[PDB]
């Protein structure tokens, strides 16, 4: 969002990061997701003391 | 002098501008051939004549 709106010529220097994320984007949404996928077992580890 | 009563609303734009400064980056080709002769515009790295 930031890259986009100075690459519109705004000068944001001055406004917050807050005020930043209000700024309106006129029908363009950025969007960003972490997660972890899951796999089932595929190798397993046994050490056993007498 | 004295007219019809005017009502105008005029809508205009925010034209935020960066001023627009001598392109750089441009390459001058020169080669000789019986075919397409004169300048060609390969601006497009894909689309050659043929």
């Amino acid at each position: 969002q930031k890259s986009y709106l100075k690459s519109k010529g705004v000068d944001l220097s001055y406004m917050t990061l807050q005020e930043i994320k209000e700024a309106n984007t006129g029908s363009k949404v950025f969007l960003k997701a972490k997660i972890k996928v899951l796999d089932a077992m595929e190798d397993i580890d046994l050490s056993i003391e007498i | 002098a004295i007219g019809l009563p005017s009502i105008n609303i005029s809508f205009k734009e925010l034209a935020t501008t960066v001023k627009e400064r001598s392109a750089r980056g441009i390459i001058a080709m020169v080669l000789k051939d019986a075919k397409a002769l004169g300048l060609n515009e390969i601006h497009e790295k894909e689309d050659i004549p043929v």
